[PDB]
């Protein structure tokens, strides 16, 4: 759970999909801002025993 | 008389008994003697977001 939620492994796993390589502009300070909106595209949902 | 005397000697020349609870503090305490190793610069903590 803890590796689920983790802002870091979000970022590693999007750096080696094809997915985003191939909409890689070539500008630093474009990808930059692109990446960062990929991170937010994945959302963790903790959940209660308590009503199951 | 004569064995009477001899276990003076004896006795004198042997010294007071000790148990075995006395023998294992003293090696404890030889290996608290050596004193502890210190090393520096380890890590205290892990990083879930590294900056950016």
């Amino acid at each position: 759970v803890m590796q689920l939620a983790s802002w870091d492994t979000r970022r590693e796993f999007w750096l080696q999909t094809d997915y985003y390589k191939q909409r890689m502009v070539g500008n630093s300070k474009a990808d930059a801002a692109l990446l960062d909106e990929m991170i937010n595209n994945i959302q963790f949902i903790p959940g209660d025993f308590t009503r199951a | 008389r004569p064995m009477l005397q001899a276990a003076l000697e004896n006795l004198q020349a042997v010294g007071p008994a000790f148990d075995l609870d006395y023998d294992q503090n003293r090696a404890m305490l030889n290996t608290l003697n050596v004193g502890p190793t210190l090393d520096p610069r380890f890590q205290t903590y892990r990083y879930l977001r590294t900056p950016e």
